[PDB]
């Protein structure tokens, strides 16, 4: 993607 | 000559110690913690938050990451470098805690936290706006601290 999404580690 | 006087200069002398071994401080919740929430402090931080794990293949972290690097290589090498001003970076898989209490939901930001105090609305870098060159960061680093670091690549 061009976004970087964090939901868990 | 205090207890947190003497605490505190304590404090400083680890992170100049750091200093002699990094350019940047690599940070999970527990060093974020006791480096850059807990008081006292005389001293401003500079935070790269940043999810850098190959997996994600977060671009913009990799690239935001490479100007952060010549940023701080540039402060170290300043004639106005000091004990006064630090830089660190938080990795999102190695402090999910420090981003959970920040509200960060992506990656990358960059924030300057005061010696005193909160952050202030200006010490989020408007990264949207602005882009990373380190050139840029300096800029807003200076707007906020009034240290000048003149960047060299």
């Amino acid at each position: 993607n061009y976004t970087c999404e964090l939901k868990y580690g | 000559a205090s207890k947190k006087e003497n605490l505190l200069a304590e404090k400083v002398e680890q992170l100049m110690e750091w200093s002699s071994r990094r350019s940047i401080f690599r940070m999970n919740g527990d060093k974020f913690r006791k480096f850059i929430k807990a008081p006292p402090r005389n001293y401003s931080m500079i935070v790269m938050f940043t999810a850098l794990q190959p997996q994600r293949q977060c671009s913009v972290s990799r690239q935001a990451n490479e100007e952060y690097q010549i940023l701080a290589n540039s402060w170290r090498y300043s004639s106005a470098f000091s004990n006064k001003l630090f830089f660190s970076m938080v990795d999102y898989d190695e402090g999910t805690d420090v981003f959970q209490q920040l509200n960060m939901n992506s990656a990358p930001t960059f924030m300057h936290f005061p010696p005193k105090g909160r952050p202030k609305r200006a010490d989020t870098f408007d990264l949207q706006r602005i882009g990373f060159a380190a050139e840029q960061l300096a800029k807003w680093i200076a707007d906020r601290t009034d240290v000048h670091i003149r960047v060299f690549r």
